[PDB]
């Protein structure tokens, strides 16, 4: 008597994670009149 | 794999296995201020 049993198996996996943020601000201001202590403020 | 003949026999197994990861981060922040003060505005010579 002769017997033979055989197998092959394969597996794969992946994962990904991502983030981004962006900000921009501008200010423009003109003061005319004041004491420059509070014209500054 | 496993094999038997008659008595004699042999058997085997395997795992190739592998993994990879990466990360990155980048950040930049840029500021400008320009300011003028005056206390006399035409000074005229």
């Amino acid at each position: 008597t002769k017997v033979e049993h055989r197998c092959t198996t394969n597996k794969l996996s992946e994962k990904h994670e991502g983030s981004f943020i962006q900000g921009a601000e501008k200010s423009i201001s003109l003061i005319r009149g004041g004491r420059s202590e509070y014209g500054a403020a | 794999s496993s094999s038997r003949k008659r008595r004699s026999s042999s058997s085997s197994s395997r795992s190739y296995t592998s993994h990879t990861n990466e990360i990155h981060k980048g950040k930049s922040y840029q500021l400008l201020v320009v300011e003028n003060t005056v206390e006399v505005a035409q000074f005229i010579n």
